[PDB]
């Protein structure tokens, strides 16, 4: 829950 | 402010090196789609008026009127700059490089200027990273660190950035924002 | 004209969220510098191998200070006013200064960073958070009729009942992630989560100052009684 | 110790390219004459166990004993390194850096491990570096900044070094160093 | 160790402006003097600000600023496995005779890291930075010949000079403390006489 | 006098 409050807001595409 | 309609029909030139939406397929070329609109009107002037130097544009926008431009870059920020991949053993250092810069060294994030989501900020002129093209992106760094290009005007806000970024570093974060979104 | 904003600092969960908006759209230029992630995330209840995975960026250890990269000197140079730290802002300016002034801005070519704030005019911030609320100008839009104080609603509904003018703060449709109450709640969170910062001691301070004023009560009795007592 | 009486016949291979005492002519070949014993050694032991890595040197030390690496160090040690020119439009900038370094980035001076002079610390391994040819040392600066080079040891001396100096920065100090005596 | 007595004369200008070239040029590549400041060497060693600035300021640092150095004391100690001490008050944590018997003391020693060891400070960290001046120095101390641009006397001399900076950098005020102590202890003669003449005048 | 005295030790040479 907390983890999930506190997501980063970039999110980065990798490959793989 | 621009027309995107008529700018569709005045980018069709452009769309042989940046594509016709502005995602660009090869990494050299820079992607326009959702480009902030004031930083694209200000990278064409700009490279009209000599003041930044791109070679493979030689005398394509001296025809086209001040109009013309806003169009063209409407038309381009009324598109979504496509997504590209980070490469796994440079996200880690690239992302950390991004989101929290160099305490010691005082850098700055970019997630302040670029947001966090690397979209930039439009009306600040601040321009969309996150999914451009990691060759492109790096180009750019290193242009910035050695002041090839010096448009970023007097406060030289991206030269003093770049200028703390070693060839490690600008890989990295080329490859995380090539990845971003 | 501020406006109000109702922040429950013993809301965990939204000063999570302030603290996760301030880690990623703030600290960019802001630090919290008088402030340590070890003392953030034992405040919010947030683990502290959560806090150094989501909320730390800088690699900084959990015990640092929020500092950021961005020097004060270079931010000055680049922005015209150098990012004040934000661990006291919300001391310095209070929480509804805050939430009106980070829901103020607005589109304004004129500017260095093509906006401008209603309640911090000419500022030299550029608008972080338009990606979220979205393109805010001052347009036309309905707003409720009010009359000497006489606000009127829909008597069915609960509505306002509402009128256009044409120097109002209106965002863009379809310009933004959140509508007019997600980024209202998104930027009570981060005042929250603000004002949590600028007087970290305010919760423990209450209890302890309910204790002391119990104990201060029970000895003034002893104390009036040992007086008037005594003055006989 | 080597000998520098067989060492100059030893020797006579690498002045094809160092030149006959060590003066080398063109720029990207080092001078390897008035060099420190001891830092003409350990590089010649690193190219040869690949410690550092030496292209043009692929294979040449390989049969080189020794006392006969010894040897030929002893007689490099006992010339005189030959000194260049600097640029003007350089001097000023690769003077600074060399003799103060950078004191808000916390770069040393180079004075220190390299004396004023550029002479080097022969007993402690510090190379001789005045006089030494700009594009060799701007090529070994780099190598240091970018990791190429990492026989400098754990303590990471260069690399650390180097990662302060930028393009400009050591493209003057190699001038200053060319012409440094 | 025996230590070797040096004279240092502090009133030398030219001396002392001799040892703060050398150490200007030798010894602030590794080790700050961050306690003073260039102006005040200047002022005290009759040395014109400008002079100061073209000969003796290399980092860049402006008149009034204290003699600091890029090497980090972090990095220096990983560096020589030693952090180079700041120098301005040496010349009180050790005194001139023992700076002057160090400095001179430097001999080649195969098994050390940076090839020397010093007789009065055995296994120290310092690499022979005036091996150029001294020349090759082996062991009793004997100099070899024709390896150094100075000679015995010559490189004497210039540690003198270098230990004499040192000795003024770590007490900057010593020849004004001298000028003001001699009126002051005339001051308290002249006072003590008038006190003794009322005290025996009352105690009558 | 005092400009001799201070000479920097770090001699460099300069084109032209
Ligand atoms: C979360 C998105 C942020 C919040 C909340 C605040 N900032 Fe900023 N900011 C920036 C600058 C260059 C200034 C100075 C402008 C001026 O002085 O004219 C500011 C100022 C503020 C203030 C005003 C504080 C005061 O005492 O007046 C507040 C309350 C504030 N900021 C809150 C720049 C930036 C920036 C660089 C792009 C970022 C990412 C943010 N600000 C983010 C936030
Ligand atoms: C190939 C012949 C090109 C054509 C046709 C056009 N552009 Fe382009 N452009 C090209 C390159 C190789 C680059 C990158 C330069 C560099 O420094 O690496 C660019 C760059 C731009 C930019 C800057 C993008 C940014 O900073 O994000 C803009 C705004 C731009 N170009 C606009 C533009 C327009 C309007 C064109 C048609 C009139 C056009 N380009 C054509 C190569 C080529
Ligand atoms: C051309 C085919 C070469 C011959 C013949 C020899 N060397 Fe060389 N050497 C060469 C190059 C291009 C370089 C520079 C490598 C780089 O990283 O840029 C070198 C370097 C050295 C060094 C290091 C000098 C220094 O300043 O660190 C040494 C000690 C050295 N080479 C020794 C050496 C010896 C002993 C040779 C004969 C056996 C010899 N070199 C031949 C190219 C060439
Ligand atoms: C880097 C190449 C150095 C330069 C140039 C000079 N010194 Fe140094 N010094 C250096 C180190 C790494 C150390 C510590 C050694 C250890 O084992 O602790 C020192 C130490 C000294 C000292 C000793 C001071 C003390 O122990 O309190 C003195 C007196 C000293 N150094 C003097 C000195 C002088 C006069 C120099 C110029 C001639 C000089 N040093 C240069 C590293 C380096
Ligand atoms: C503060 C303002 C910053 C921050 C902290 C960073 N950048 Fe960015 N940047 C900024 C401006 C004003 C501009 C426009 C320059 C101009 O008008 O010519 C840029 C531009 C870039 C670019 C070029 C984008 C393109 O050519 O399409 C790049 C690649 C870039 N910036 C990267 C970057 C990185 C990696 C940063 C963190 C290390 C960073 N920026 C921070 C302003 C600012
Ligand atoms: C003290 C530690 C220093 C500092 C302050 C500088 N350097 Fe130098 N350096 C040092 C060592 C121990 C070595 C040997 C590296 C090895 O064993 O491989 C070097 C070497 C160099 C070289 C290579 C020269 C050659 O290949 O012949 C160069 C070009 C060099 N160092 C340059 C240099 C510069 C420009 C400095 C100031 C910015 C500098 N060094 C400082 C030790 C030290």
């Amino acid at each position: 829950a907390i983890a999930k409050r506190l997501e980063p807001v970039g999110k980065v595409c990798v490959q793989g | 402010a621009g027309d995107a309609a008529a700018g569709q029909a005045k980018a069709a030139v452009c769309g042989a090196c940046h594509g016709a939406d502005g995602n660009s397929p090869a990494p050299n070329f820079p992607k326009l789609a959702g480009q902030g609109e004031r930083y694209l009107l200000k990278q064409m002037h700009d490279i009209k008026d000599g003041k930044r130097t791109v070679l493979e544009m030689t005398g394509l926008l001296t025809n086209l009127s001040d109009q013309d431009l806003a169009d063209i870059a409407a038309y381009f920020a009324s598109q979504k700059m496509s997504v590209g991949m980070a490469d796994p053993n440079l996200v880690a250092q690239g992302e950390a490089l991004f989101r929290g810069g160099k305490i010691a060294e005082g850098m700055p994030a970019c997630t302040g200027c670029h947001s966090p989501s690397g979209v930039g900020i439009a009306t600040a002129g601040f321009p969309h990273l996150g999914g451009q093209h990691a060759t492109y992106v790096a180009k750019q760094l290193t242009d910035f660190r050695e002041g090839t290009r010096t448009n970023d005007g007097d406060t030289k806000i991206m030269q003093s950035i770049a200028a703390k970024l070693s060839n490690k570093d600008i890989a990295a974060i080329s490859s995380y924002i090539q990845g971003l979104h | 004209q501020l406006d109000h904003v109702d922040i429950d600092l013993t809301d965990k969960a939204a000063m999570q969220d302030g603290a996760r908006t301030f880690a990623n759209y703030c600290m960019g230029c802001h630090s919290a510098k008088f402030q340590r992630y070890e003392r953030v995330a034992t405040d919010l209840g947030i683990p502290a191998d959560l806090m150094m995975e989501k909320l730390v960026f800088t690699g900084a250890k959990i015990g640092d200070h929020m500092d950021i990269g961005m020097k004060p000197a270079d931010a000055k140079t680049w922005f015209g006013a150098a990012p004040p730290d934000l661990t006291l802002v919300a001391r310095v300016r209070g929480t509804d200064w805050l939430y009106s002034y980070l829901r103020s801005f607005y589109e304004d070519p004129k500017r260095p960073w093509g906006v401008n704030n209603v309640i911090f005019p000419n500022v030299g911030m550029p608008n972080v958070l338009a990606p979220l609320q979205g393109r805010q100008v001052i347009g036309c839009k309905q707003v409720q009729v009010v009359e000497d104080g006489k606000k009127q609603f829909d008597p069915l509904t609960g509505t306002p009942l509402t009128h256009e003018a044409c120097d109002q703060l209106t965002v863009v449709p379809k310009t933004g992630e959140l509508n007019e109450a997600q980024f209202d709640e998104k930027v009570k969170n981060l005042v929250t989560f603000l004002a949590y910062s600028a007087n970290p001691n305010k919760l423990a301070s209450e209890r302890i100052g309910t204790y002391v004023l119990l104990y201060l009560a029970f000895f003034f009795v002893f104390a009036y009684l040992l007086k008037r007592e005594y003055w006989k």
